[PDB]
């Protein structure tokens, strides 16, 4: 009946219930997408590089209108001053670009096969 | 009838950029020849010539280290492998 | 109930919850790294040697000795010329076992109007560096030689070039002046200039 | 057992998960087997 | 055997265009004299070029 | 530790000019940032031998040559 | 009776004990990563402990007497950290019953696609329980699970008087 | 947006740029090649190649 | 339409050769346009950016073929959401733009 | 990043061959040199503010047709030629962005994702107030987004976008604090600086990723668009921002707009459907249970929200990445001492494997699991787990390892009596 | 035994056909001539295990291929880019950097239909390719004045109303044997 100093946090059994049967509804609905009431769930709203390519194009759109010269944000970063490679000079947007479809993900196969 | 059953089309992707003799904001097609892309950089008046970008030789060590990465490898590294070399020279 | 005190507890929690993680994760990479010396151990045992794990055991406690004895207080502890031969660094053996036609510069290849001078000269940039030869310094190779080589082999990409330098600058017109700019115009063009 | 593996009873989720998912499509998609035939036969006479 | 697949590679410890040279390989130093002579710990097992 | 040893190894501008000055032909101020760094490494790695050297090796070879396995 | 938190190194072989069921269930685990291939880490980590476990077939059985007789009844002991000790040997039952449970199975189902999602159901419900104490064992906290922890705290409260 | 190839594409304008508009022309072009391939007439009419080669293979 | 059970299994079979998939589309310049998973054809589908028109590519084809003639690709498209979402999409937004474009040019 | 730095290293060591040669590439007085050294530079640069004084743009200049691709230009029956080039050129349309506005705006509010699933909890366990700042705090950080995008703020919105892990961590840290903040059903009144808790916590996760149940309805947008996102063509200046003030004035109408009428439904209409649904159904329960059960479904909801991102990546993308890894990296598959086979990193040995692989677990002294289901094919990790576009396959054939019968077969010996 | 008392021969054992280009077969389905490449590594053989897939690859000389791949070699059709070594079975000293090969690619040779291209000298051929080596009928033209005009700022259609004329009569058309 002696459950502990009571100064030591102690977590309820309604949190575990949640995380389990989250954890499982989760799984659940990543293998049947269309089903969820007719629909499916995403982690996100929008794509980052949507977004940036958006705020890029009003952006040097703006900066067009005001009578200057426009410049293009680079996600990652901008250049590195060296002289012996290319790849090293721009690493940090190449290094952005090369993690795009692991970054749009699934990881896990979008349709479902029955074994 | 034309001499083509299938038309020939540029098949190149467009981007937005300065065009410093127009002196305009412009949707286009142009990119840089492939003769220098990759080469050089200018990023001030002056030039940068990249020192190592493209491998232009080869070595044992670097042969070693990119074995299963090159397009082509010649005689002169593989007459060293008595397989390889019947494989050169039959 | 503040928001600084609460901030600071997160961050308390956060910290000690890391550290604990990062403590366990040490001691299983630990135990991933090192089964393959205890497996070798109980083989020594298995097969039928028990006193000579102990040696191995003892071995390491003895390598360890060794270490603190050769880097902290820098003793010879000798034999260790004969270690310190036994290899050898990717450098080192281009230098003194590989020869030289085990090398090549993807330029007397292509290129057949090569001397032996500019092939030994394209060799010393590209193929054997001066870092891969024993008599090399830095700065063996002139670059401006290599240039008028490279300039020789393939001389309308250089008159290319040279037009795009003018056109930069505003020497258009000592462009065209040069020798021989407006007969290899007549040349490929078949009418002369009229600009 | 690679037959008992494949009778209806066995496979009977499966056989509910097809029909959601081939209902999904518009139903000119669906042909006879005379009918994939006569359009591969057609195909390669255009060719010709 | 599983076959190899020739896919040119990103990353490593170096920048691109350079190896890793002073890796350790396996093979003797001569010095210039010999004399009371033993026996080498790695030896030379292709001796000719 | 960390301030203790970068006591040691942090050199001042003499030292970096003095090893700039051998490993490139140029003085300080006129380099690319990854070609000044080599010059500081090399500066505090000769720091770092040096103090090896005078301070911890003048002593600690009294030779006691034996314990061998 | 200790009412002092856990430190670090009661934290460390408590972290080891948990390790103990994913040993005992990992197995099963290519049911489950073939599903979901971000969870594959979980093929790999617990291969030394799956060596160390069975170094000697009675060694579980004298891990779990020498942690019951001389972590669980002993006072001195912070009670959090013999709270952590008893939830790894529950979590260490629950294990062995699912493999008694999966060791009984009827052959016309043994051979249908059910026992498939059988094995992955038991390696997923043993790691989500593991991984959920193993994140309360690090935070040095109490957690109680469903049906599980009165049991701990009546034994702990058995085991202590289990001496007058 | 008038590069869009789906319906979005319809409702937007095109440039006055002459040449621009020989090339989306060639590309159509290459696309309607593509797509007689594979999409078929139930009832061509009389005088074209599709009656033709149903004429020939009901002789057959 | 009634399928037998040998039509049941080749569609569970091409199901599960096609899960991994991703897709590109080319536009009205013939350039080929982004990478594309399952979620982002339906977010291109139910815009009107595509269309069941247009050329498409993935695992298992040799060339680019349109989206109606590949087969599985406007099942897997063509949730119920989807098609709610591109009626609506359609009727309330594309069709008064495209009249009012035709009246105004 | 750490490759980065270890990249730089190795060239200054290659830097020193013709100078002062190293032992070795982990000799601990060079090693710890660099390392005293790089983490100066660090906590100087930290003091500072790198993300301020550094370079993040760069301008875009076209080349001209001498300068192009010339074997790509082709001049086509004479006077035309396929290099393209085109520019990308009253008061009714500013009362259409107005309108445009109001609706886009009507789209934004629809109750599909994490941060309304918050507000519905504190409009319900909650009094009025608390969930009108709940919804105050979406307002403001929607606004305050949308509007960064549509000016084309890009100094504050892509170096944001470019700390991708670190926003993912956020949206945890906050999700995990308020679950277990809900889980304790506290109950004061309300008080002012309690009030502006829950503002923070809303605003704060519409900066976030979170996760949605209605995507493609709740992305949907009045007019031809993909998102509510997209700019106006405009001809001048002053045209760009009356144009896209007004749009901005009528998504911010519209979200006020909307937000009163979320107030004024919880005033007064929910308690009708309250006593209809506690006096007038045929159920039978308790009002202090049924509480009970309201509160764990809307911990149940907020733990979903929180869990759901964790099977959608892999540990590459999340691990690796802020390393300084890139996709299968040359680092991931070095080995260590040309006669020694193994990789050098076994810490990330578990990544990009084949399953021709051999498997470690089969070396002899090694007492492992036992694994009935490989017994046939012992030699080789005999499953396929592989992703994206990188499957392999080599001897061991997609059916054998991923379809029906010859996957059931291959894996007999798991279901032996023993 | 038939598993450990047989052993094959080294001139006996089962090896992938031959079919070259894969047209002259004898079809055992008439309507569906595919069939018969069903025993090869012809990048149209129904059904080769793993998919072919859209390789773009950067070599370290700066080759660069872009197009269909098999096992990740370059087997079906694309585009390949020649940086300072070589590819697809061509020469060294044949390309240059930026020449350009497109069209058919069998077991990484320029092998069926295709056209070459050089910038720098200005060469074109369209014709026929046998394991990378220019087997069969060929037209042969030199864009040299036209790209040479070009590279000095002449713009297009001057440039080709200068040059067109002694572009058109130096056409040649010809029959290839190997190179
Ligand atoms: C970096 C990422 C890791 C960061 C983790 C969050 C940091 C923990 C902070 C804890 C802390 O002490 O905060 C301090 C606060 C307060 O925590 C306690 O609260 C008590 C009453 O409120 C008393 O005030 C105690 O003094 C105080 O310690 O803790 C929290 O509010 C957060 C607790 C997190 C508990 C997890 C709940 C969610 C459970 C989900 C299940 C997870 C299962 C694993 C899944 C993975
Ligand atoms: C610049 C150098 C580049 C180095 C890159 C380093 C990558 C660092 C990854 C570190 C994470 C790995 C932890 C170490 C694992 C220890 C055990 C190990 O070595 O196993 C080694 C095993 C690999 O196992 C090996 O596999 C081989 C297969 O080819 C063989 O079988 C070998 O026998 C076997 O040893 O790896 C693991 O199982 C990796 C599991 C890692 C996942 C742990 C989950 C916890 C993740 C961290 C939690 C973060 C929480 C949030 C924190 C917020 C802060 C961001
Ligand atoms: C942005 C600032 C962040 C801090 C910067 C920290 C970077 C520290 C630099 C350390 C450099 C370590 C030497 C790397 C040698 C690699 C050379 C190479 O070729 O490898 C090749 C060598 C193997 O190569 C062989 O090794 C043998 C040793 O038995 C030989 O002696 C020779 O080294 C060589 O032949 O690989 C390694 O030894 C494995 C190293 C892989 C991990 C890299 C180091 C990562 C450690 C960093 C952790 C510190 C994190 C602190 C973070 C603080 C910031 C919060
Ligand atoms: C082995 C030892 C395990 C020790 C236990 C410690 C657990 C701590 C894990 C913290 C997880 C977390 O912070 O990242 C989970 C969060 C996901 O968090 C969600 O992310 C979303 C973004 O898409 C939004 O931000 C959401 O608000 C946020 O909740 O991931 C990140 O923040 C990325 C950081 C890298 C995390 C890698 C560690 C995860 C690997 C451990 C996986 C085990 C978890 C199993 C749980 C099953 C759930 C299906």
């Amino acid at each position: 009946v002696y459950k502990g100093p009571a100064s030591i946090p102690h977590a309820s059994a309604e949190v575990f219930g949640a995380f389990f049967l989250a954890t499982n509804t989760a799984l659940l609905a990543h293998m049947f997408p269309g089903k969820l009431f007719g629909s499916e769930l995403h982690v996100r709203k929008w794509d980052p590089d949507y977004l940036a390519s958006c705020c890029n194009e009003q952006g040097m759109r703006r900066e067009a209108l005001s009578g200057k010269k426009p410049n293009l944000w680079l996600l990652g970063g901008g250049p590195r001053l060296v002289n012996d490679s290319w790849e090293r000079m721009w690493w940090n947007n190449l290094h952005w670009k090369r993690w795009k479809v692991p970054r749009t993900g699934p990881a896990f196969p979008q349709d479902m096969y029955w074994q | 009838k034309s001499f083509d059953i299938t038309s020939m089309t540029t098949t190149l992707p467009f981007y937005a950029g300065w065009d410093e003799s127009l002196k305009k904001f412009v949707v286009t097609n142009r990119l840089l020849s492939r003769r220098d892309a990759g080469l050089s950089v200018n990023n001030n008046p002056q030039e940068i010539n990249f020192t190592n970008p493209p491998i232009q030789g080869l070595n044992e060590g670097s042969f070693l280290y990119w074995q299963t990465e090159m397009p082509f490898n010649s005689y002169n590294i593989d007459q060293f492998i008595t397989t390889n070399q019947s494989f050169y020279a039959p | 109930e503040p928001i600084q005190d609460e901030l600071l507890k997160l961050l308390r929690g956060g910290w000690v919850l890391l550290s604990n993680l990062a403590l366990f994760l040490v001691f299983s990479s630990f135990l991933h790294r090192s089964l393959n010396w205890f497996v070798q151990t109980e083989l020594l045992v298995a097969v039928g040697a028990p006193q000579q794990a102990g040696e191995r055991v003892v071995g390491k406690f003895f390598e360890a000795i060794e270490w603190v004895e050769r880097n902290i207080l820098g003793w010879k502890l000798p034999g260790d010329e004969e270690a310190e031969d036994a290899t050898s660094k990717v450098y080192e053996v281009l230098q003194n076992y590989t020869p030289a036609e085990a090398a090549y510069s993807f330029a007397q290849l292509k290129y057949k109007d090569l001397t032996h001078k500019e092939r030994e000269l394209f060799h010393k940039a590209y193929a054997l560096r001066h870092f891969e030869r024993r008599d090399g310094r830095p700065g063996d190779v002139d670059a401006a030689e290599l240039q008028a080589v490279k300039d020789r082999l393939d001389p309308l990409e250089a008159d290319r070039r040279a037009y795009a330098a003018a056109k930069a600058a505003g020497r258009l017109d000592e462009y065209w002046a040069a020798p021989g700019r407006e007969a290899t115009y007549q040349r490929i063009v078949g009418a002369p200039r009229i600009a | 057992l690679q037959h008992w593996y494949y009778t209806p009873f066995n496979r009977l989720l499966m056989k509910f998960d097809v029909d959601a998912f081939i209902n999904r499509q518009p139903k000119s998609h669906f042909l006879t087997k005379n009918e994939e035939r006569a359009l591969h036969i057609r195909r390669f006479l255009l060719s010709e | 055997k599983p076959l190899q697949r020739y896919i040119p590679q990103n990353g490593g410890f170096t920048w691109p265009g350079d190896y890793l040279r002073l890796e350790i390989v396996e093979m003797p130093k001569l010095k210039s004299i010999n004399i009371k002579k033993t026996s080498l710990k790695q030896k030379i097992n292709v001796q000719p070029v | 530790t960390v301030a203790a040893g970068a006591a040691i190894v942090v050199p001042s501008g003499k030292q970096v000019e003095a090893a700039s000055l051998d490993i490139y032909g140029r003085p300080p101020s006129q380099l690319l940032p990854n070609e000044r760094r080599a010059a500081e490494f090399a500066a505090g790695h000769r720091r770092w031998k040096g103090f090896v050297d005078n301070s911890i090796y003048s002593w600690t070879r009294t030779l006691p040559g034996h314990d061998n396995p | 009776r200790n009412e002092g938190p856990m430190t670090w190194p009661w934290k460390l072989m408590c972290a080891i004990l948990y390790m103990l069921p994913w040993v005992d269930v990992t197995e099963k685990t290519v049911y489950f990563v073939e599903r979901f291939p971000a969870f594959v880490w979980t093929e790999y980590f617990s291969e030394p402990f799956e060596h160390w476990y069975n170094i000697h077939e009675y060694a579980p059985l004298f891990i779990f007497f020498a942690t019951y007789l001389g972590i669980v009844r002993n006072k001195k002991i912070p009670h959090v950290a013999r709270y952590h000790v008893m939830m790894g040997v529950m979590l260490d039952i629950v294990a062995m019953i699912l493999i008694v449970t999966e060791e009984n199975l009827p052959t016309g189902v043994l051979w249908t696609p059910w026992s498939d999602l059988f094995y992955a159901l038991m390696f997923w419900f043993i790691f989500l329980l593991v991984i959920y104490c193993l994140f309360f064992c690090f935070l040095g906290w109490y957690c109680e699970i469903p049906l599980i922890s009165e049991g701990v705290y009546l034994q702990i409260e058995q085991a202590e008087q289990l001496g007058q | 947006k008038f590069m869009a190839p789906g319906p979005l594409g319809l409702c937007h304008a095109v440039p006055d740029d002459p040449s621009l508009r020989q090339e989306m022309a060639k590309v159509a072009h290459n696309y309607a090649a593509i797509y007689r391939m594979y999409n078929f007439d139930w009832d061509p009419e009389p005088g074209t190649v599709q009656y033709k080669i149903d004429q020939r293979i009901r002789r057959a | 339409i009634v399928l037998s059970p040998y039509q049941y299994e080749m569609i569970n079979y091409q199901r599960m050769l096609m899960r991994k998939n991703i897709w590109y589309y080319r536009d009205r310049m013939n350039v080929p346009r982004g990478p594309c998973p399952l979620h982002v054809v339906k977010e291109a589908w139910v815009s009107g950016i595509v269309d069941e028109n247009t050329l498409f590519w993935g695992h298992g084809l040799y060339d680019w073929l349109p989206a109606k003639n590949i087969k599985l690709l406007l099942p897997m498209v063509r949730t119920p959401e989807v098609r709610f979402a591109t009626w609506i999409k359609r009727t309330f937004s594309l069709k008064p733009s495209l009249n009012r474009i035709r009246e105004q040019r | 990043s750490l490759v980065t730095s270890v990249k730089d290293y190795v060239e200054i060591t290659h830097k020193l061959i013709e100078i002062e040669p190293l032992k070795n590439y982990t000799e601990f007085g060079a090693v710890f040199t660099y390392f005293i050294f790089s983490i100066g530079e660090f906590f100087k640069n930290f003091f500072s503010f790198s993300f301020l004084n550094n370079i993040w743009s760069i301008p875009i200049i076209i080349p001209d047709i001498a300068s192009a691709m010339i074997s790509e230009v082709s001049v086509l029956d004479g006077y035309f030629h396929n290099a393209f080039t085109f520019l990308e050129t009253p008061s009714l349309v500013i009362f259409e962005k107005f309108v445009i506005g109001i609706i886009n705006s009507l789209f934004l509010i629809l109750p599909t994702s994490t941060s309304h699933l918050i507000t519905l909890r504190r409009f319900v366990m909650q009094g009025l107030e608390a969930g009108y700042m709940a919804g105050l705090g979406t307002l403001a950080g929607n606004f305050l987004w949308l509007a960064s995008i549509i000016l084309g703020w890009r100094f504050f919105v892509i170096p944001w976008l470019s700390l991708d892990i670190f926003r993912y961590l956020l949206g945890f840290v906050l999700l995990v604090k308020y679950i277990w903040d809900s889980s304790k059903e506290r109950r004061m009144a309300l008080e002012d600086l309690s009030k502006w808790k829950i503002f923070l916590l809303n605003f704060l996760l519409a900066l976030t990723e979170q996760s949605c149940i209605y995507p493609f309805i709740s992305n949907l947008s009045f007019g031809p668009d993909a998102s509510i996102l997209e700019g106006f063509p405009v001809d001048n200046y002053p045209q760009f921002l009356l144009i896209h003030g007004a749009y901005l004035l009528g998504i911010l109408f519209g979200s006020f707009s909307l937000l009163q009428f979320t107030c004024w439904f919880w005033e007064n209409p929910a308690f009708s459907i309250y006593l209809w649904i506690t006096t007038k159904s045929s159920l039978k329960i308790s009002t202090s249970s049924y509480y009970k059960i309201l509160n764990f479904t809307f911990l149940y909801a907020t733990m979903l929200c929180a869990i759901a991102s964790i099977p959608y990546y892999g540990l590459d993308y999340t691990i690796t990445n802020p390393i300084g890894l890139v996709p299968q990296d040359r680092i991931l598959n070095q080995k260590k001492s040309q006669s020694d086979p193994d990789k050098l990193i076994t810490e990330t040995a578990f990544l990009n494997l084949n399953p021709t692989d051999k498997n470690s677990r089969i070396r002899d002294g090694v007492h492992a699991r036992r694994e009935r289901w490989k017994q046939r094919l012992i030699k080789y990790q005999a499953f396929d787990a592989s992703t994206y576009d990188q499957g392999v396959y080599d001897f061991l054939t997609i059916e054998d390892l991923n379809y029906g019968f010859d996957r059931f077969w291959l894996r007999r010996k798991m279901r032996n009596h023993q | 035994d038939e598993f450990e008392s047989d052993e094959d021969n080294t001139e006996s054992e089962w090896a992938p056909e031959y079919v070259g280009a894969g047209l002259g077969l004898v079809a055992e389905d008439p309507l569906n001539p595919q069939y018969s490449l069903r025993h090869s590594n012809h990048p149209l053989a129904p059904f080769p295990g793993e998919p072919l897939k859209w390789a773009s690859y950067v070599y370290p000389d700066f080759t660069t291929f872009e197009g269909l791949s098999k096992q990740s070699i370059p087997h079906g059709m694309g585009v390949m880019t020649f940086g300072t070594g070589t590819g697809a079975g061509f020469a060294m000293s044949q390309t240059r950097y930026g020449d350009k090969y497109e069209g058919e690619f069998q077991a990484g040779y320029a092998h069926g239909l295709g056209q070459f291209t050089s910038e720098a000298s200005g060469e074109v051929y369209i014709g026929e390719f046998f394991a990378g080596q220019r087997h069969g009928c060929g037209m042969t033209l030199d864009m040299k004045p036209y790209f040479y005009l070009l590279e000095r700022g002449v713009d297009p259609v001057e440039a080709y109303r200068r040059t067109a004329g002694a572009i058109m009569k130096n056409v040649e058309v010809r029959t290839w044997y190997r190179g």
